DNA sequence: ATATATATATATATATATATATATATATAT
DNA sequence: ATATATATATATATATATATATATATATAT
DNA sequence: TGCCGTTACAATGTAACAGTGG
DNA sequence: CCACTGTTACATTGTAACGGCA
């Protein structure tokens, strides 16, 4: 029972931590580049109008 | 490719059917034996390859069914390829009583080991002595000869249930036994808090219980 | 009907396509149970070198939803096979940067022409402008 | 992570995928979802796979008391159970010795 | 180096390339003996979930022919994967009839520019005519 | 694993009825064309399958098949 | 009340695989 | 020119798993 | 309608050229 | 020099959507 429960706990911990690490990194990236692209686009729009 | 097991049978089902435990378990199951937690090897075998065996046995028009209590068994359908049979009303009395003893704390000192005498005493305590005796013999009025006849009938029904796995005789004693969780099936008509007359129809529709 | 259909060729095409799809994981057969699907796939695998029986195999075990895709794939294969004989009937494939393609497709949709017709007209106009200047 | 730049995020995502590849080989559909999650044209796929991981660990719960279906919550209950089992193991080995 | 090299991604790409090549029937192995080639392929198959060891399997049993095609294919795959992020960096594939493509390629080779550049110049001349018509 | 031809014989849709009738002791003769042909074809494997039950699958000189239980 | 069927356990003999020790011919150190 | 070490073959006998037959308890049915 | 040609793509693989830095 | 990378111009196969025609 001890062996099984320890294996289950280790598997859960590793899976959860690695999935969060894999996903949140790219999510934050996409957010940062989205902000940057919006900032870039505003100036072009302003110049274009005049 | 040809000469390849997946052509005819799934790999896990074939592995299960080729295991050394399969034949004894299959013969017992077809005989009507219920499987409880006590038969650790057989119970684990059923758990591991549970799905393969339900689909295999479906070919016989019989459902391998695991009750919520955790005991597997076979329920034949109306189109069963394996014959079907129903327990006697006295068998129901003894099974309900056995479930009571499983759940009864007064007999906790027994630690699960019970003698047929105690079972009969409890049966007469909860049932109607003479009106239950009526079934043993139509002309009974409390005669002690008929009393012994009822005791013998109860013993015989207990032996049959032992054959069904609801009860185990002790490794050396056939006069003492230990109850198994399978007995819970005798309460399937009351496990749900609804009107008895609707639950009986539900069960009979499901094939769980025919009438008499 | 413009291109004549040849059985020993199109049947080999169909066999190769189905084997490719099976190797790719596509469910070739209509049998959900794995045993029947595997048996049919083995029949197909050993069925190589046979048009008259691969056609029947298709009629009997083929997945219903792949019929249209297989039919159009064979149509395209036939057309390409017949067009690949002569240089002028062949087709040249190129890759265009997204802005250039966007503008070209805008023009083509606007004028109702195809990409080939639109580019031909534009090149002819460019030549005409050259002659105008020259 | 907000401070860092794209390169470090990409590198750590690659490392996480490397860990996952080992952590997922046993499963078939979860592994397939992980593989599909690699397309750059459809970032949402990533999130879907994450859900699957949860949608996996939810079914790995053993019995009712550990049905804190939030997987991150079951860790504490499981650690409590490991500690408990340690005490019973000590008692049981003492009993076996005697 | 313009594109970041990711080890755990390029390794998976390489493994998939090897497996695809093998299942296509080509001799990825450098072994002429059937048994050693089969064993090496089986080991590669076992290496599915361990892309890191795939580089070593390459250095031990990869056919010497395939270095150039390998280094070409993974390079192109990297470029395409990084360009696919944004539409404006993507590429669009189109098919052209032989006469049309012949004329276009002759014109491009005349002007010494790529096909996209020639199309840009052409569409820009057409749009200049349209613009002066509009004004 | 399992013998391949044994898996083929067990998987055959005739197997459930024939197995029930054999375990019921019924004798399969030449009259039952389908069952007799099936047993003829797959005897080499059904003998082993039913020997796993400490029973013998016997083809009589007359030809009919049956199951003979051992002591075990 | 007793004949009879059924399940279980033990003793007994068969058949096969395998480790042990010895005999014989050849190889190689003395 | 010799004797010891090796490889080969063989019988011995040791152990296991199987299959059979007998005794027993005892639960059923007339 | 269903087949049949036809177009416009998508995905991947290669050869060839141009750059870049060790 | 040499190797490794970026890029273009193809090929190859598959697919969905139009439109013609019996």
């Amino acid at each position: 029972a001890i062996r099984v429960t320890q294996s289950d706990r280790d598997l859960f911990k590793h899976l959860i931590t690695e999935a969060t690490s894999y996903v949140s990194a790219d999510y934050m990236r996409h957010a940062n580049e989205r902000r940057t692209h919006l900032d870039e686009a505003l100036a072009l729009r302003g110049e274009l109008f005049g | 490719s040809s000469t390849h097991i997946e052509q005819f049978m799934p790999v896990k089902l074939a592995q299960a059917l080729a295991n050394s435990l399969f034949p004894e378990l299959d013969s017992q199951l077809r005989a009507g034996r219920h499987i409880g937690i006590d038969d650790l090897d057989n119970h684990a075998f059923l758990m591991d390859f549970q799905e393969q065996l339900e689909e295999f046995y479906a070919r016989y028009n019989v459902e391998l069914i695991r009750a919520p209590e955790g005991f597997f068994y076979l329920r034949p359908r109306s189109t069963t390829l394996i014959p079907r049979s129903v327990l006697s009303e006295l068998d129901m009395m003894v099974g309900k009583i056995l479930c009571y003893l499983y759940l009864s704390p007064e007999r906790l000192a027994n630690q699960g080991i019970f003698t047929s005498q105690e079972l009969y005493e409890e049966l007469i305590s909860l049932a109607d002595e003479g009106k239950l005796m009526k079934f043993v013999n139509q002309r009974s009025s409390g005669s002690d000869l008929d009393k012994q006849k009822l005791q013998e009938k109860v013993r015989t029904t207990l032996n049959r249930l032992r054959r069904l796995g609801m009860v185990y005789f002790l490794p050396n004693n056939n006069n003492k036994f230990t109850i198994t969780e399978a007995v819970f099936r005798f309460g399937a008509d009351v496990r749900s808090g609804d009107d008895p007359r609707e639950i009986q129809l539900r069960m009979i529709r499901d094939g769980e219980a025919m009438p008499v | 009907m413009k291109y004549q259909q040849l059985e020993n060729l199109e049947c080999g095409w169909k066999w190769a396509y189905l084997i490719r799809k099976h190797q790719e994981g596509e469910p070739i057969t209509k049998y959900i149970e794995n045993s029947a699907a595997h048996a049919a796939v083995d029949k197909l695998i050993k069925l190589e070198s046979e048009p008259v029986r691969v056609l029947e195999w298709i009629e009997q075990h083929m997945n219903p939803d792949l019929f249209n895709r297989m039919k159009q794939t064979i149509r395209a294969r036939r057309k390409r096979h017949f067009n690949a004989e002569h240089q002028h009937t062949r087709k040249k494939s190129i890759d265009l940067d997204f802005p250039v393609w966007h503008r070209l497709s805008a023009l083509s949709q606007r004028r109702g022409n195809t990409l080939s017709e639109t580019i031909v007209q534009l090149i002819e106009d460019a030549e005409r402008k050259e002659k105008y200047a020259n | 992570l907000a401070y860092m730049e794209g390169g470090a995020l990409r590198s750590m995502s690659d490392k996480a995928l490397g860990a996952l590849r080992l952590a997922v080989a046993d499963n078939e559909h979860l592994r397939d979802a992980l593989r599909l999650s690699e397309d750059p044209k459809r970032p949402e796929r990533k999130v879907q796979f994450f859900i699957a991981v949860y949608q996996h660990l939810r079914e790995r719960i053993r019995q009712d008391i550990i049905r804190t279906d939030d997987p991150v919550d079951a860790i504490e209950q499981m650690e409590i159970e490991l500690a408990r089992l340690t005490e019973e193991l000590t008692a049981r080995e003492q009993k076996l010795a005697i």
